[PDB]
């Protein structure tokens, strides 16, 4: 069965029909004005009115602030794009610093477009090229149409061709017994291979046997398909219909990522816009997360001024531990979050909080009951308490390690001696850094 | 008599991560010595990985230099042992010059998740006695011979071209997959190995295969989960799992692999082993590395992370930051900590021992004092070094133990940092810079 | 170009200037060797 | 078409260079070849 | 109007490097060992693909049984060198529209009594809603690849 | 004759049958301490039972590092690698540091294979090949030695088409290796036609079939690098070949399993054997703090080669560090991975012998007197600046038509070509017009 991450809890942001939240629902406790916050995000990326408003989930570390920014991901559901990141992505050695961020800026924003497949498929088990009982004046013989039999499990039927399928009927090396397809919207037609039924006429042949197709010779379907504008702007940038010197020679050579101009995001903007306006193509703007953004270099942030004023662009989500740092790129300029004060300006901050000891049990007991551990409440009680002299992140993460010690000592659920016995055998920040401090001149 | 390729390094004497079943550690076995409380908590996240039930955790094993971090996690390696994949990793090998410090990890923990796969496959395998046709569409035959039988193949008309297109003769080895058709020569037999006398610029000589010719079975294969991202990043991309040429893989690839691999687990195609990924040293990478591990150890299907450094409060890299370890805050608390604890004279002379057994060598009791003095005075792996130039000069003294002349003639040959920081003194600005 | 003094490294060099192989050739020229064999009688089709 | 051998169900695989009869596997062959 | 057409003299190389300087021509024999100790030879492949003692193992090559790869296109493909790759990519130019035909219309049970995967199914890329194939197949897709 | 370049005088490090150094020999003088302890690192090389295994030789500039490096080189001998790198070659453009450690620990550890060579040559008689239009090639080759018929395979044919051969030209057939060269047409023929654009050469005087025993030099990197990008395949004759520029590339350890797998399967077949070799690092300090990091794995592997790092800085700064001072430019972490060979300057009475050595190997003649201020003057500067002297001497004494040194042509060139310190002087009085 599927394993469980850091964060598999999170569910939603389980706030009322009022918008207020409640105090432990979807997997989160606590948090409410941001839990509210972001529900005011929800609504906000859910209307699809607005372009380039920001967020930043400031607090310290290990007090939900990527959990918030996951759980506006289960809000919005699967059918928008949510595109993560960290600040880190950006130092790409392909590419320049802020193309990367263009890119993400283009993942962020899906077209949602339904077309017709329709093809027809079978075993061909004819070619049967129909004469007309006169030719035209001056000619041997003429056909008005090449009658082709396809089958499948469903059963059999003729179609009548154009008499011109004939020549890619001998391109393809077509013979009957072969399994064949053939686009409704284009008449071109690709042979599959030798049908399964003949595999057994010899001890061997050099083609792989494909199974006789199900459903009949004739299929439909609607299905709406989903590619990012950055999908777009990448099948623009390097073709894939090879059938040519150029695109032969760029596809036997690395496939580098490539510095894409503000001309092909024109043009494909003025493309989408067609089919936007023709009912063809739903748009879903969506959201572009970046954790860890005091990572960017103040190149980055300068260039955040444009990308998130943009009229196009989707809405952002950038998450902070850091205090008054400096801003990376500059020696002196210390800035709140690490964040410049010009970019700062710029985001709708939500303050994120430290939990108290209560809301901290009340959290690793969700975590229990989700990585499918039970523990006693004296031992729940008591790692609270770790809880309460360290962090989040350790005292949460101690209760596999308490599981595994659990069963290998014959117990099917955590006791207060397994809480204890795994303290003793891993420090956490705080503790270990003590024990440097006490040894300094032999590391 | 013949020296294989890999031989006594470093840490060739550990064979596992001494526990018993309890995960109770012994004072020595399966070559570990002494870190008992340190080999609890190896244990510990040893059934943590070997139950993979969780993703993203990470273990730092900190402590002094010369305590057994990088020895217990290559002993922890053998412990968990080849069919579950262990990346290990010097923290500076991400530095690559064609990707960032975060596509570096990130294929260094796409290779430590293994997908297993089951594939049902028939191949035929032997040695073509001949091939024989008519000649008009074609039909003929083939012959193939195992060591077990000969045996002949009514073969359809692609088959014929396809065998004369690639040139096989009388007295080759060939194996063809009969579901997909395709043809291979492995070489020619070894009782024909004569019939020419001078050999075509590749050729090569095996033995006849053996057991049944047309072999039918279903095969398990591992697949680290970064082979299945680098086969989708370009069309031939299957060349860059040994040219290295895996030039940042784009994001689209790597969440299609992990909807289609987790799509593959619900139906049950497939099951995912998780692995490890050893990054040893990791105080060497950069803040902007620390970062993204601060991500990568959130995906549904990160390995779990094992770390060692000797580093105390130190600056972390591309910072004036000074932390814990060398390592930021914001990821120390991801992290678990294990700390390492400096050897007893006890644990010294036990593990001065293990070496000796592993190197081959035997030592008089007096000589296992002064070399455990030795590497009590100064640093243990100096006195594990002591060890091997004293058997090449016993060899050299004809003699057979080592003996106390043995390791104080050694002692005098060959310096540790703090005689040769000493004897640096005594001579200063005869060398260049302080 | 390269001027060698042997009857050999003549050869080596005719046949990279007349291009290395029919096959490279072909498969530069018209794409691929078969693209080469259908272009010869695609001469004569109605839909190439 | 199927193994010669008369207890053996399964398809035709090769035939016995020696022999001709139809077979199916190792097991097939050596009851074939110590039969004819 | 033309540019002004130059020819340099040819450069002169000595029958003498020529015939005794030449590293893939002097150390032949020594480069026949490189390709004989070699994991791309199809013996080695085979040996470790399907000659295993461990039923888990860690086997290279494993993936050459989910691409659609025999054990010798690999070695050739590894030692024939330009022209192998360019043949091997046109013919899986070829191969992607069969692949993509199968993999979009066939959907009952699985490749085998719904278990195991099946040859090919390491070939993601066609997956694509833009890959070229489900492209060509898609008249409005195509005409946003322009 | 080989030229003489500034070490080309040391043989091997001059040890008596019991390990103590002569107090001159193999072209070595002095320095004892050291030289018994690189005895035993001979030792320990030829043992071949370690791996990764490393010494630092530590000690002022003009003492004998990279000399006493090269005595080990010259004690081993040809049959085992010794590679040597300065630090400074590590900054690639193409390739990460901690890709060119590996590369060159790759590079010191040689696969050793014995063949048979065996050639053909010959003028050619006949061609003539033998299912019905191939089989095989017969052969006939003529010298003024006699006659021989061959069985060339098709694959050896397809190449005597390639080359263009003919009845009557001159082949040389390696029958290991289906190298065939075309020699020209054989010159009994050379009145074909009056001109033809043929070279023709004489029937050859030597045998028609040479047998050698030849032994194979080839190290692990020389199979990592032939295997990991596609081989060229190309020999000139293809025009594909052009366009592709051979760049080095970051090859994997996901390669380098396969290839010490593949090296196992073949040293138990005792097809070849294995010589662990050396690699030497001269400017060890040149190294960055992350390929320092680096080696903190590269010499705990269980394959490693023996690994010698020379340095001659003193308390300075570790290169990348911006701030970290250490002994001999390396961190303390990696001083205590290594076994440390202090080396000592030169009294006056070692460097006349030095001075006597290099005159007798370098051509020079040289008067007594001229040989005591030789002395005197290296007594002043350094063991380095007076051999350089040696030539100019030797150039200026030839020129005035002595074939000696004397007084006068040293006390000249010692007043012409000025050392380090005197310039040191006159760089600190014309300060300010430099
Ligand atoms: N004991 C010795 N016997 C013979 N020659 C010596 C000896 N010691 C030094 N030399 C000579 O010193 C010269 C310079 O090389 P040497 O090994 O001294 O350089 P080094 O200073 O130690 O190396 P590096 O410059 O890398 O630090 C060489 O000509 C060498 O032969
Ligand atoms: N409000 C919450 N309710 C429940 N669990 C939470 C909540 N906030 C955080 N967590 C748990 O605490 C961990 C640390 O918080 P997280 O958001 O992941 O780190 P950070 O605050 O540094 O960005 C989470 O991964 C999750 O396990
Ligand atoms: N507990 C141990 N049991 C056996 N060998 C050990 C143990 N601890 C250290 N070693 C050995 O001692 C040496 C130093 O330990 P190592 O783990 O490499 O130090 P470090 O943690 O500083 O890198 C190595 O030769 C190693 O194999
Ligand atoms: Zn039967």
């Amino acid at each position: 069965t599927q394993r469980i991450a850091s964060h598999s809890h999170v569910k939603g942001l389980g706030l009322d029909e009022s918008g207020l939240a409640k105090q432990a629902a979807s997997g989160l406790v606590g948090q409410e004005n941001a839990r509210e916050a972001c529900g005011v995000i929800v609504e906000l990326i859910k209307s699809k009115k607005m372009a380039g408003r920001a967020v930043l989930l400031a607090g310290p570390p290990g007090t939900g602030k990527t959990a918030l920014a996951l759980a506006i991901a289960q809000e919005l559901g699967s059918k928008v794009p949510f595109c993560p990141m960290v600040g880190s992505e950006v130092y790409s050695t392909e590419i320049k610093k802020t193309e990367v961020l263009m890119e993400n800026f283009r993942r962020a924003i899906g077209l949602r477009i339904k077309e017709t497949k329709e093809v027809y498929e079978g075993e061909v088990t004819e070619l049967t090229p129909c004469e007309t009982e006169n030719p035209m004046g001056g000619y041997g013989k003429t056909i008005s149409h090449v009658i082709i039999g396809l089958k499948t499990a469903k059963g059999t039927k003729q179609l009548k061709l154009d008499p011109s399928i004939f020549e890619s009927l001998q391109k393809e090396r077509v013979e009957a017994g072969d399994v064949i397809y053939i686009e409704a919207n284009s008449g071109a037609v690709k042979r599959q291979g030798r049908c399964d039924t003949y595999a057994t006429e010899f001890d061997l042949e050099a083609e792989e046997y494909v199974p006789l197709p199900k459903g009949d010779v004739h299929k439909k379907k609607e299905i709406i398909q989903d590619v990012t504008l950055h999908d777009l702007d990448v099948a623009n940038a390097r073709p894939q219909g090879g059938q040519d010197i150029l695109s032969m020679m760029g596809q036997l050579m690395k496939p580098k990522k490539t510095e894409i101009t503000d001309k092909l995001r024109g043009e494909i903007n003025k493309v989408v816009n067609k089919y936007i306006d023709q009912g063809i193509a739903e748009l879903v703007p969506g959201v572009l997360f970046v954790d860890e953004v005091h990572m960017l270099d103040i190149e980055c942030f300068t260039y955040l001024h444009r990308a998130l004023e943009s009229s196009i662009a989707p809405i952002v989500i950038f998450a902070s531990n850091r205090g008054n740092c400096v801003i990376r790129g500059t020696e002196d300029i210390t800035s709140p979050h690490g964040i410049p004060l010009d970019l700062l300006d710029r985001v709708m901050i939500i303050r994120t909080m430290l939990y108290t000891p209560q809301e901290m049990k009340q959290i690793i007991k969700i975590r229990a009951q989700t990585e499918g551990i039970n523990i006693s409440e004296e031992a729940l009680n008591h790692l609270g308490e770790i809880g309460t002299k360290t962090t989040l992140r350790y005292s949460v993460q101690l209760l596999t390690p308490a599981n595994l010690l659990a069963k290998i000592n014959g117990k099917d659920s955590i006791e207060k001696e397994h809480v204890e016995e795994i303290s003793e055998l891993f420090y956490d920040a705080k503790s270990s850094a003590k024990i440097l401090a006490d040894q300094q001149d032999k590391y | 008599d013949v020296t294989r390729i890999e031989r006594i390094g470093a840490h060739s004497h550990i064979r596992g991560l001494g526990l018993d079943d309890a995960l109770e550690p012994r004072q020595a076995s399966q070559g570990m010595v002494g870190q008992l409380a340190a080999r609890r908590a190896a244990g510990v996240v040893l059934e943590m990985i070997r139950e993979g039930k969780i993703a993203g955790r990470a273990v730092l094993i900190a402590g002094q230099p010369g305590t057994g971090k990088t020895a217990i996690a290559m002993g922890m390696a053998q412990a968990l042992g080849p069919d579950t994949p262990f990346t290990a990793i010097a923290g500076s090998e991400i530095f690559s010059l064609e990707m960032s410090k975060t596509e570096a990890l990130t294929q260094a923990f796409r290779r430590s998740i293994g997908v297993r796969i089951k594939e049902e496959t028939e191949i035929i395998e032997g040695e073509v006695v001949e091939i024989q046709i008519d000649r008009p569409s074609k039909v003929g035959k083939l012959t193939l011979k195992t060591t077990e039988m000969e045996t002949i193949y009514d073969l359809g008309t692609k088959m014929i071209e396809s065998l004369t297109k690639d040139k096989v003769q009388a007295g080759d080895v060939i194996t063809i997959d009969k579901a997909t058709g395709k043809i291979s020569k492995l070489g020619r037999s070894f009782t024909r190995a004569r019939d020419y006398d001078a050999m075509g610029s590749q050729t090569k000589f095996v033995q006849c295969p053996d057991g049944e010719l047309q072999k039918r079975k279903e095969v398990v294969h591992t697949v680290s989960l970064h082979e299945i991202d680098v086969i989708n990043s370009r069309t031939q991309g299957f060349l860059a799992l040994f040219s290295g040429d895996t030039g940042e893989i784009k994001s689209e690839v790597r969440e299609q692999i992990n909807a289609k691999v987790a799509e593959w687990r619900e139906e049950g195609k497939a099951e995912i082993i998780p692995g490890v990924l050893f990054i040893d040293e990791v105080h060497m990478l950069d803040i902007e590395s620390f970062s993204f591990l601060n991500r990568a150890l959130e995906s549904d299907m990160a390995p779990v992370l094992i770390m060692a450094t000797n580093r105390g409060i130190t600056r972390i890299r591309g910072t004036s930051y000074q932390s814990p370890h060398g390592i930021p805050i914001d990821l120390l608390d991801r992290l678990l900590i294990v700390s390492t604890t400096p050897y007893s004279e006890k644990d010294t002379k036990q593990i001065l021992r293990i070496r000796c057994e592993e190197e081959d060598v035997e030592m008089s009791e007096d000589a296992y004092t002064v070399l455990t003095r030795i590497g009590l005075e100064t640093s243990l792996r100096y006195a594990i070094q002591l060890i091997t130039a004293a058997s090449l000069v016993c060899r050299k003294r004809k003699g057979t133990e080592v003996q106390v002349d043995d390791i104080k003639r050694v002692y005098s040959l060959f310096l540790d940092e703090s005689r040769s920081t000493q004897y640096m003194k005594e001579y200063q600005d005869a060398f260049l810079f302080n | 170009d390269s001027y060698c003094n042997d009857r050999s490294a003549e050869y080596e060099r005719r046949v990279l200037k007349e291009g290395g192989s029919l096959a490279a050739k072909q498969c530069l020229l018209n794409g691929a060797p078969e693209l080469a064999a259908d272009w010869l009688n695609r001469r004569s089709q109605f839909f190439p | 078409p199927r193994c010669s051998v008369p207890g053996c169900p399964h398809p035709r695989r090769y035939a016995c260079s020696r022999t001709g009869q139809a077979l199916c596997s190792l097991q097939c062959y050596r009851i074939n070849l110590q039969m004819r | 109007w033309s540019p002004f057409h130059i020819s340099l003299k040819p450069y002169h190389i000595s029958k003498f490097i020529y015939r005794h300087g030449q590293i893939r021509v002097f150390n032949h024999s020594r480069d026949r060992w490189l390709r004989v100790l070699s994991p791309f030879a199809p013996d080695y492949i085979q040996r470790s693909l399907f000659h295993r003692k461990g039923i888990n193992e860690e086997s290279c090559f494993s993936f050459l049984r989910f691409i659609d790869i025999s054990p010798a296109e690999m070695a050739n493909l590894m030692l024939q060198g330009l022209l192998a790759r360019w043949l091997a990519l046109f013919l899986s130019l070829k191969a992607s529209y069969r692949l993509h035909q199968l993999r979009s219309w066939g959907a009952p049970e699985g490749e085998s009594h719904q278990r195991y995967l099946r040859n090919k199914d390491f070939l993601l890329g066609v997956n694509f809603p833009l890959s070229f194939p489900n492209l060509c197949s898609c008249p409005l897709l195509k005409s946003l690849v322009f």
